[PDB]
């Protein structure tokens, strides 16, 4: 096996990046994208 | 009570023998792997 993939793994989700191209870069307690960037669409007349 | 032991990162910050410490039962039960239970029964044997 490797020993340092799971270190890795820890490097990678202790990453910060407030100054990104897609705005903040923060990892969460399982490795996943927080500050999640939608946008809130409504059907009016056929178009979105 | 049914604990969680993590594998991904060895006993540095001393988290493991604080979850172990607390089991004053007369017959336990493993569930995990061979690579895990190795390291399991080594700190196990150095801390009781």
């Amino acid at each position: 096996i490797w020993k340092t993939g799971p270190l890795f793994k820890r490097v990678l989700m202790s990453s910060k990046y407030p100054d990104g191209v897609t705005g903040r870069i923060e990892f969460n307690e399982d490795g996943d994208r927080k500050f999640a960037q939608y946008s809130i669409m409504n059907l009016q007349n056929r178009k979105l | 009570e049914v604990i969680h032991l993590d594998m991904s990162l060895d006993d540095i910050d001393s988290k493991i023998q604080n979850q172990l410490k607390k089991l004053q039962s007369p017959v336990i039960l493993l569930y995990c792997t061979k690579e895990e239970a190795t390291y399991i029964f080594e700190v196990a044997h150095s801390v009781g």
